[PDB]
């Protein structure tokens, strides 16, 4: 799993990690929007 | 070089070309 | 004694308010000024109070509606403590009628709830009239809500909501209003009863040829379904249908409490004569899908539990007819976990007419409520609305903004699905 | 509050790379975020501030709005990443004659402004990250006839990533910069 | 309790609020010198959302008019019902801004609002429940579109919870009245997109086909353009003074026709006009106004809104008049011509009725359109900008008041992004 | 009697149930309404 994983990141540039701190957020936003897809499945299984 | 509604895809982005007219 | 509190919430609300309490003091004949028409007359009538108060509270935080009351021709009914006005209205909003400006009066609506539930002796249930398609109706009606299942136990929720018609609406946030809704009246309501516009609009204008209706004459003849509902407290019958018998036989499940409408004898004055109107025939036009408060095919679902609670001279002995006529009919279906499928309650007195009112003097109605699966036919129109309106992510700045996150979209549209497989699974059957 | 402890050559007011980043700096948003991301091209983790209008979140160093700090130096460094977007900084100084003059640079505008107490300034910068050096004295002498003597604040209202800014004597280039200063490392 | 304070800025503002509050004395009663003689108690219900109650019982409007120019003023003070007007609320400058947006804006215009903001502040402030801050004025000048706009910003920062129904008449398509048209729409525009909440978009040359097509005014003077865009004004606000079925206010209008934050621009009509060779052969129901209130010539604006999808419109119905008829004409225009409405909201139609019908008529109905057709409007100033712009003509006028040029391009960028925007809705599909 | 009856039929039920994936309900649902409402908008009257 780790060379896997290692595999991907040789191809995936530098991602910006999300933040340790997240000190402030004023609007709170929170979680996203999911996508289309994955939103239905995500409620599809819930739903079962 | 080299998920999200429509206004805020504007939104984001139009400071860039807020800059980039100038 | 027994008695309900009803509450009217919004716009919609303290019209059919207006219309209700109207119909209320014409059923025992109390005046407009509140009292009923040789020292002790004297002392009854002056010092003492013959004088019934209501026993609703009319809120909206918009003064318009509320001070029409105040100056209309019943402004000596109610108390004026008991009317409760606002400054800025939700406006279309569930997130200004549940959080900001709907938080500051639902604390002091509940203490005029208070002192009407100190003022009786034993209490039965709560009405609630809102409509959810508006702001106030549907957030200040859900925060009263919430508020009073917290408050008051084993006393039951009874809910009159105007659902938004399929067609015709006359708001753009309508989707948005009735989803959130529908999430406190599956949580916090006992019994909620849905009414469509587009429906009443079509018994006015067919079965009693009134071309251009107007609100108006809409809760007339909602007023009669709520007044006949509760007619068996009131006034005595052969057989009662009290408000927790009305519980006990149309919820087989707890989340399944949507109900339909319908009034049977729908005939102008010029049609009335020559109208035979017995109890076999008016119960056929009961289950008349032209008939209904609501706008759905009842032959696409299933009745699960039905109501037929009559008014005037019936004899049980053609009640139990017009039942054995209806199950035999190939259209009207039932569910097979039901055998005994109704409940008949009958009441002596005739239904009384609004002067004035569209409707004529007759001496037998129908007031058939209907547990059925079709609701979730209405469901899912307006869920259709909703998905195509919040895919966009339309109409949610206003939410967001005055309160609400996003994830309460999300959470009540959620529950509704779960209510479409609820419907979908309750109404399905066994065979061989 | 830093009059008393002075130290030779290099002062660091601000550096993102640690146990707790927002020490001694105030924080303040609108409509905005403040975020402490590792970058790109870096693979360092750098403080962010980001909001959709520029005036409404700020930090500031000094935390308490009636306390003052005081800098001799004549030159700020800031290590900042050009998001293609607004940026804007402040620094507030106290001249010759005991009088607080705030120089305010952003990237809204194009032509310098100078009013008798406040002045404004255009900033342009390159392609990806960047170091900008103010040049206090220089400037407080071009801008008006007086010369520095402290900095009083200092404060960015942007949307940028920061880390390593700083107050120094005079121009140091990579080859006699000390040894955590680079965020280059050759 | 719900009540409006009414700003007039510029030359425009002047004159068209002039003959606003010409009608809205006259709906409510009130006589030249100001006292009540109204005939209805429902017209005395509610007084307190425009005028407050003064000593002898007669009314003063809740205006302030602001402009740099002393010759408006002596118009709207001299001319007829100009005395009910309180000369403290008339905030008016010298020197003149003429014209020029930095003037208005930057430089001569900011000695006054310090003023007209002190005055403002304490008629909002006296007043009990606020809904929002009314204000008519122009985007063509300098001297209202440049003022009024200053002001725009400044009171959103103070009340940031109420509106801003702004009455901006545009530059004309045919016809410039200055020359500098293209420089102050633009650059006022952008400064309305974040401050102003809900704006309705006005021109002279949709009125003038108006007053000459439908109403067969072969002469239709200053004050008939007036006269049409002050029942649109009287319109708005129908269900706050007067009750109804169907109340709507301020708010619920702006929930309604704004699905995003940004798409704040409307298109607005007065559907029952008619000439007096075909008074006595029109007959007034439901169907024939809501014929003549979609029709693209009864529209103030200049854009023709049959090349756009209207993402939502209301209509402010007004007399005694059944809801089903409102109901079913209105699910009738949908259904009808459905491309011309967009598809991913569905009830595009806000309705509303108030029991009140104008004085001198039995029904009427005010619409307000949020059409993506309305981009044509700003595509052509946009075009006008750019071949002004890149010569910098008549641009010296506007940075030799400390203005920068930065300015420039930051408004035609947001007007750029505006009608984006607009362009991309009406494209966009649903499944 | 709960093993052999209740608990049978319950898995019978809920199988189906998590078979049946939402989306079908609502586009039958939807189909089936959308007719009755053509019928009844150019027709007058439906009758039982
Ligand atoms: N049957 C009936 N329905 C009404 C009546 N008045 C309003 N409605 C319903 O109310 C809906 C509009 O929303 P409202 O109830 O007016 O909203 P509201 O109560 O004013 O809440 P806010 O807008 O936030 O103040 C319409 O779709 C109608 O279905 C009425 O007199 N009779
Ligand atoms: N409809 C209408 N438009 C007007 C009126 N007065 C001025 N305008 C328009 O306003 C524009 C000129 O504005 P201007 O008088 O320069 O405003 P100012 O700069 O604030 O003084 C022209 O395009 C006119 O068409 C009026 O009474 N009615
Ligand atoms: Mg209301």
């Amino acid at each position: 799993a780790a060379a896997a994983g290692a595999a991907a990141v040789a191809a995936e540039l530098p991602f910006v990690e999300q933040v340790e701190e997240v000190i402030a957020e004023a609007p709170v936003r929170g979680p996203p929007a999911p996508p289309p897809a994955v939103a239905a499945a995500q409620r599809a299984s819930r739903l079962r | 070089r080299r998920n999200r509604t429509i206004a805020e895809t504007m939104r984001v982005a139009a400071d860039t070309r807020k800059l980039g007219k100038f | 004694m027994r008695e309900v509190i009803s509450i009217h919430i919004g716009q919609a609300g303290i019209q059919v308010g207006n219309a209700c309490w109207e119909l209320y003091c014409l059923e025992h004949g109390i005046q407009p000024d509140g009292q009923m028409p040789d020292a002790f007359n004297t002392f009854f009538s002056e010092t003492g109070a013959g004088k019934h108060v209501p026993r609703c509270i009319f809120l909206d935080l918009e003064p318009t509606v509320v001070d029409e009351v105040r100056t209309g021709t019943y402004r000596q009914l109610f108390h004026p403590e008991q009317l409760i006005s606002g400054k800025e209205d939700a406006a279309n909003n569930f997130a200004r009628g549940h959080y900001t400006i709907g938080k500051e009066i639902v604390d002091l609506a509940l203490d005029r709830i208070r002192k009407l539930a100190d003022n009786c002796t034993g209490l039965q249930g709560f009405l609630v009239f809102n409509a959810v398609g508006g702001g106030t109706g549907s957030g200040l009606g859900s925060l009263l809500l919430e508020r009073l299942s917290v408050d008051y136990g084993k006393k039951s929720k009874l809910g009159f909501t105007v659902y938004p018609s399929p067609q015709v609406s006359t708001a753009v946030v309508e989707p948005y209003n009735s989803v959130l809704s529908t999430h406190s009246l599956l949580e916090h309501t006992d019994v909620a009863v849905m009414l469509d516009n587009e429906a009443i609009y079509d018994i006015c204008r067919r079965s009693l040829d009134i071309e251009r209706p107007t609100y108006t004459n809409l809760n007339r003849l909602i007023a009669q379904v709520i007044s006949s509902l509760t007619a068996s407290l009131r006034f005595d019958g052969a057989l009662n249908v009290d408000i927790t018998e009305f519980q006990t036989n149309l919820v087989p499940y707890p989340r399944i409490h949507f109900m339909l409408s319908s009034y049977a004898p729908i005939i102008s004055a010029e049609k009335a004569y020559h109208e035979q109107l017995s109890v076999a025939e008016i119960t056929n036009a009961a289950f008349e899908p032209a008939s209904m408060m609501v706008k759905c095919d009842p032959r696409h679902g299933k009745y699960m539990a039905c109501c037929l609670m009559y008014r005037g001279d019936v004899v049980p002995k053609d009640v139990n007819a017009s039942v054995a006529t209806i199950k035999t009919k190939r259209t009207i279906q039932f569910v097979d976990w039901c055998p005994t499928g109704f409940k008949c309650g009958i009441n002596y007195q005739p239904p009384t007419v609004v002067p004035g009112g569209d409707l004529a003097k007759v001496q037998r109605a129908v007031c058939m409520i209907s547990n059925s699966t079709a609701i979730g036919e209405i469901f899912s129109r307006l869920d259709h609305k909703f998905d195509l309106m919040y895919a966009k992510r339309a109409f949610v700045h206003w939410y967001v903004g005055e309160g609400m996150e996003e994830g309460e979209f999300s959470e009540a549209r959620e529950d509704l699905a779960a209510l479409e497989k609820d419907f979908e699974e309750v109404g399905a059957e066994s065979a061989e | 509050m830093f009059k008393n402890a002075f130290q030779s050559g290099f002062l660091s007011v601000l550096y993102s790379i640690g146990s707790k980043p927002l020490e001694i700096w105030d924080k303040q948003v609108s409509n905005g975020h403040i975020k402490r991301i590792t970058d790109a091209d870096i693979q360092s983790s750098v403080l962010e501030i980001m909001g959709q209008n520029v005036s409404t979140t700020y930090i500031t160093c000094p935390a308490d709005p009636n306390k003052t700090l005081g800098i001799k130096l004549p030159f700020l460094v800031l290590i900042i990443k050009n998001l293609n977007k607004y940026f804007s900084f402040e620094v507030q100084v106290l001249d010759d004659k005991n009088v607080r003059r705030r120089f305010r640079a952003s990237n809204y505008q194009s032509t310098t402004r100078v009013k008798p107490f406040i002045c404004t300034m255009p900033m342009r910068l390159d392609s990806g990250w960047n170091q900008i050096q103010f040049n206090l004295s220089d400037f407080t002498r071009r801008a008006y006839g007086t010369n520095y003597i402290e900095t009083l604040r200092v404060q960015v209202h942007a949307n940028c990533r920061i880390r390593r800014i700083y107050f120094s004597d005079r121009l140091y280039s990579e080859e006699e910069l000390p040894a955590e200063f680079k965020l280059f490392l050759p | 309790m719900r009540e409006i304070v009414h700003i007039q800025g510029g030359q425009c503002g002047n004159q068209i609020g002039a003959k606003f509050w010409e009608v809205v004395s006259d709906e409510h009663g009130i006589d030249p010198t100001g006292t009540y003689h109204g005939d209805s108690d429902l017209q005395l219900e509610r007084i307190n959302v425009y005028f407050n109650e003064a000593t002898g019982g007669r009314y003063v409007p809740r205006a302030i008019l602001m402009d740099l120019e002393p010759g408006t003023m002596d118009s709207v003070r001299s001319g007829p019902y100009g005395q009910i007007f309180r000369p403290d609320n008339f905030v008016f400058g010298q020197t003149g801004a003429g014209n020029n947006w930095a003037k208005g804006h930057y430089t001569e215009g900011a000695e006054l609002i310090d003023s007209v903001l002190d005055v403002v502040r304490k008629e909002a402030e006296s007043c009990d429940c606020l809904q929002g801050f009314q204000v008519c004025h122009s985007l063509g000048g300098g001297t209202g579109s440049g003022m009024g706009t200053l002001l725009i910003s400044k009171i959103r920062e103070e009340y940031p919870d109420r509106m801003m129904l702004t009455f901006s008449v545009v530059p004309s398509p045919k016809v410039s009245d200055t020359v500098v048209e293209p420089y102050n729409a633009t650059l006022s525009v952008h400064q309305l997109v974040e401050n102003a909440d809900e704006c309705m978009v006005l021109d002279n040359e949709a009125l003038y086909d108006i007053c000459f097509r439908t109403l067969k005014l072969t002469t239709p003077t200053f004050g008939d353009l007036n006269h049409l865009i002050s029942a649109v004004m009287s319109g708005i606000t129908c269900c706050l003074r007067f009750p109804g079925q169907l109340n709507a206010d301020l708010r619920k209008l702006a929930v309604n026709l704004i699905p995003f934050p940004r798409l704040h621009f409307f298109m607005v009509g007065f559907t029952p006009l008619t000439s007096r060779g075909s008074q006595q052969y029109r007959a007034l129901t439901v169907p024939e106004l809501t014929q003549q209130m979609w029709d693209a010539k009864n529209m103030m604006c200049a854009a023709d809104p049959r090349h756009g999808r209207y993402l939502t419109a209301s209509a402010l119905f007004r007399g005694r008049m059944s809801t089903k008829e409102v109901d079913e004409q209105m699910l009738n225009v949908q259904n009808k011509n459905s491309s011309y409405f967009v598809e991913w909201i569905p009830n595009n139609v806000k309705s509303s009725v108030c029991d009140i019908p104008p004085k001198g008529l039995k029904m009427s109905a005010t619409f307000i359109g949020n059409s993506t057709a309305i981009q044509e409007m700003f595509k052509r100033v946009s075009e006008q900008f750019t071949a002004m712009f890149r010569r910098k003509a008549f641009l010296h006028w506007y940075t030799g008041e400390g203005m920068d040029e930065m300015e420039f391009t930051e408004a035609e960028s947001n007007m750029n992004d505006l009608v984006s925007e607009y362009q991309q809705y009406q494209d966009a599909s649903a499944e | 009697w709960s093993t052999q009856v209740f608990d049978t039929i319950q898995g019978r039920l809920q199988a189906a149930v998590d078979a049946r994936d939402p989306a079908a309900i609502e586009s039958r649902l939807k189909t089936q309404y959308d007719q009755y409402l053509h019928t009844t908008n150019t027709k007058v009257a439906v009758f039982r």
